[PDB]
């Protein structure tokens, strides 16, 4: 009874954990997006810039 | 070794029993079981 014990208790807190673990991967996803859609966007403005500048 | 017969020893013990073992399972379910809420809480 011990062991169930212990069984049922640490799978619910793994549960916990398992969905604080998804919840914080999720965060650092977004983050990476939205880092990854600026350098697209600064990259080709600063490219053509450069360009621009070449070109002028 | 022989049984004693005998209806004063536990007539008393019978209702103290019953008593302790009523209002007991009514206050430790009641603790063990919001123990338990708890943990799955």
């Amino acid at each position: 009874l011990g062991d169930f014990m212990d069984k049922r208790d640490a799978s619910i807190k793994e549960q916990l954990s398992g969905v604080k673990d998804t919840s914080s991967e999720v965060k650092q996803l977004e983050e990476q997006a939205n880092a990854v859609m600026r350098a697209a966007r600064a990259e080709i403005s600063a490219a053509l810039n450069k360009m621009k500048k070449e070109t002028q | 070794f022989n049984t004693d017969i005998l209806a004063t020893n536990l007539i008393n013990l019978s209702v103290v029993l019953g008593v302790l073992i009523f209002f007991g399972k009514g206050v430790l379910s009641d603790l063990l079981d919001n123990r338990k809420q708890r943990i799955l809480n």
